[PDB]
């Protein structure tokens, strides 16, 4: 198994170190939300994770406040074996205006729709087990979650960090030799489909087991459908 | 040929195609992509529905993986991409935004082909048009057939975000004030009520609404940006006010008045700059909290360009004279600059802000070579060090400097960032010369380009 290696290696911060041809590729700036009115007069800070596939991080995405409100919401609603040791819930935005509010912050942002979108799931992560490299576009060939809601595949994800983790925890990409390093209160966004609206491969990640603290994350994942016209396709692939 | 009551259009029976048809819907789409698949299930069902109606609106599609020269021709660079054709028109075809579904599709092509203005046969219809939108305009006219009651329905064709009601109907006139034929436009803001003056014309009623259909001074929220900045307006000003200064409401009074010399032209908005939420702005306009405060106006004509009053005296007189002078051509652009440290020379990485770039930068005896960056970005903190040793390095070089400036507080007319960091080379010329560093970001990388006078 020189897949365990590779997985552990960049849970532990080693493997793949960005090349300058690379890293040359990789920039700050500040988000127009593709000239979404808000954010005309008051654009986000973004920063390249990764090139190709385009890996994003958005800076300010929530304050302490509506993270410890969020939390305060999920709690309860939070809690075949299980080895994997986590929890998780699913919040509504009649649950607190915050829920309402990041809905359509995330809309800003990403310039997608929240109307087909899932709700906003809220997980706690717990020290230990093991999370496995996935695909979050389920296939299509399965009768999962997707079929039953007719808003299509997901299409991207916006993941929130809503903690400080003292050490683990990352998201890391196998495919790609990328780990994502938690950073309370930022979001981590990517698309799970390319153009055409077939699945991306290179996206295929897992989630690092927590070392030491309590990882918090929300996420938030839009689905194809009500994106016909925010995202178009693009010739061929 | 037609496939589920939609026709089949191709490079050779297009032209005939939009000849036949007063109001043609056509989609430009591409047999593998996600989302016309999707689509045609619907777009077939919304033809279906017209075809039982006996509209005379109908349904097209264009297959633009072999019909690429006419996909070419409209501009289509996106599938699915939907452009309405009326009256054969193919210079000016409308692009379809709304939803996906058979209904959206059908309820689009039936607001835009349908009555331009509601016809009101009572009170109560003409209230319920007035409470159902934030502006609502009403005609009155004895005869709708009027070459008046005309003009007025041409003006209410080219508005979609004011809905529009006619009447006939004496009480309705009655209501208040109407003893003739004439045009009312209600508002759920200031006066409540504007009525038309002058001869009715398109033109003249366009007008008029333009300049009326807007509120006199604006709060910035989320909730009001989208009407703020999907308007046409151009020219905005901001009036940054915090609610713990000293006579908030005086203030405003004054800002109130300044902008009834405007309407129309330039939209006046005012934001709370004590609230967290507006942070964002502040920091977009390299603002503090205790510099408010400040008034700021911009032009979003495609580069949005900044200007500043040069008096911070915020009276009704003041902001008007300010308005003027920039509708004069008088006041010139505001590139934000920070207050040039001290000590920005006594390092080897010389430190710049907007007041110094220039004399600094285009130097004809100095090969200057500067980083732009942001304190948050993450790989601008990455290569810091590489830069600072790059400084050191070349400390005592007789004509070669290295220096930095945080783009996000300075902004600077000769180069425009928007990626960080940018590394831009100023090599020893009176001509301005710059050329821009696209090599790998290590300390061999920077020597070998300074070294082939930024060549390679």
């Amino acid at each position: 198994l020189p897949e365990r290696d590779v997985y552990e290696s960049l849970c532990r911060g080693e493997g793949v170190k960005l090349t300058p041809r690379r890293q040359k590729r990789l920039f700050c700036r500040y988000h127009h939300g593709n000239r979404a009115p808000q954010l005309l007069i008051a654009p986000f800070k973004e920063e390249d994770e990764w090139d190709s596939p385009h890996i994003v991080r958005y800076y300010d995405v929530m304050s302490d406040e509506e993270i410890e409100r969020i939390k305060e919401i999920a709690k309860p609603k939070l809690a075949v074996a299980s080895y994997r040791v986590s929890k998780s819930s699913w919040l509504e935005e009649d649950d607190d205006p915050v829920v309402a509010r990041v809905n359509r912050r995330m809309q800003h942002i990403t310039g997608l729709t929240v109307k087909t979108a899932e709700l906003l799931q809220v997980a706690n992560y717990g020290v230990g087990g093991q999370y496995e490299p996935h695909f979050d576009f389920s296939r299509n060939d399965e009768r999962d979650t997707f079929k039953h809601l007719g808003t299509g595949n997901r299409v991207a994800t916006f993941l929130n960090y809503m903690s400080d983790v003292e050490a683990g925890g990352a998201t890391v990409f196998p495919d790609l030799g990328a780990a994502i390093w938690p950073k309370k209160g930022t979001a981590v966004f990517w698309y799970n489909l390319l153009r055409s609206g077939e699945g991306d491969y290179r996206t295929r990640h897992a989630a690092c087991p927590v070392l030491v603290g309590c990882k918090w994350v929300s996420n938030k994942w839009f689905h194809e459908r009500g994106q016909e016209f925010l995202r178009p396709c693009g010739s061929t692939e | 040929e037609e496939e589920d009551h939609v026709l089949v259009l191709r490079k050779s029976n297009f032209a005939e195609a939009l000849a036949a048809h007063k109001y043609l819907l056509v989609e430009f789409y591409a047999p593998w992509c996600g989302h016309c698949k999707a689509l045609a299930p619907e777009y077939a069902k919304a033809a279906g529905k017209l075809k039982a109606e006996g509209s005379e609106i109908r349904l097209a599609k264009v297959d633009a993986t072999e019909e690429s020269d006419l996909a070419q021709q409209y501009g289509v660079r996106g599938y699915p991409t939907i452009k309405f054709f009326r009256n054969g028109d193919t210079a000016s075809p409308k692009e379809y935004t709304a939803g996906r579904e058979a209904d959206d599709i059908v309820n689009w092509l039936k607001k835009r082909t349908g009555p331009a203005a509601t016809t009101l046969p009572d009170g109560a219809a003409a209230e319920s048009l007035v409470e159902s939108s934030e502006v609502a305009v009403i005609g009155f006219f004895k005869d709708v057939e009027s070459d008046s009651a005309k003009q007025f329905l041409q003006a209410a064709e080219a508005i979609d975000d004011i809905p529009f009601g006619i009447t006939s109907n004496s009480d309705v006139f009655s209501k208040y004030q109407l003893d003739k034929d004439g045009v009312v436009l209600f508002k759920k803001f200031d006066e409540g009520r504007n009525n038309f003056e002058g001869e009715v014309t398109k033109e003249n009623l366009l007008d008029f609404i333009k300049h009326n259909q807007l509120p006199l001074v604006i709060e910035f929220t989320e909730q009001t940006a989208p009407k703020i900045f999907g308007g046409e307006i151009k020219t905005h000003i901001l009036l940054f006010l915090p609610k713990s200064v000293s006579d908030y409401d005086g203030k405003l009074s004054n800002f109130k008045t300044a902008a009834e010399s405007f309407k129309g032209k330039i939209l006046f908005i005012f934001i709370d700059s004590d609230h967290t939420d507006n942070q964002r702005i502040l920091e977009f306009f390299g603002l503090k909290k205790e510099e408010c405060p400040a008034v700021r106006l911009i032009t979003l004509e495609e580069e949005m360009t900044k200007y500043k009053p040069e008096s911070e005296e915020l009276t009704a007189e003041r902001i008007t004279e300010f308005c003027h002078r920039f509708l004069e051509g008088k006041i010139k652009p505001h590139l934000m600059s920070q207050e040039l440290p001290e000590d920005w020379d006594k390092q080897p990485v010389k430190v710049l802000v907007g007041k110094n770039f220039e004399d600094v930068a285009f130097d004809e005896k100095k090969n200057v070579f500067v980083e732009f960056y942001a304190p948050w970005c993450g790989h601008c903190k990455q290569l810091a060090p590489i830069w600072d040793k790059l400084g050191e390095t070349y400390k005592d070089h007789e004509n070669i400097v290295i220096a930095k400036m945080d783009s996000t507080a300075n902004e600077v007319e000769a180069v425009k960032v928007h990626s960080f960091p940018t590394l831009k080379f100023f090599p020893a010329s009176a001509d301005r010369t710059v050329i821009d560093y696209n090599g790998e970001r290590t300390l061999d990388g920077f020597k070998k380009f300074l070294e082939s006078g930024g060549q390679d």
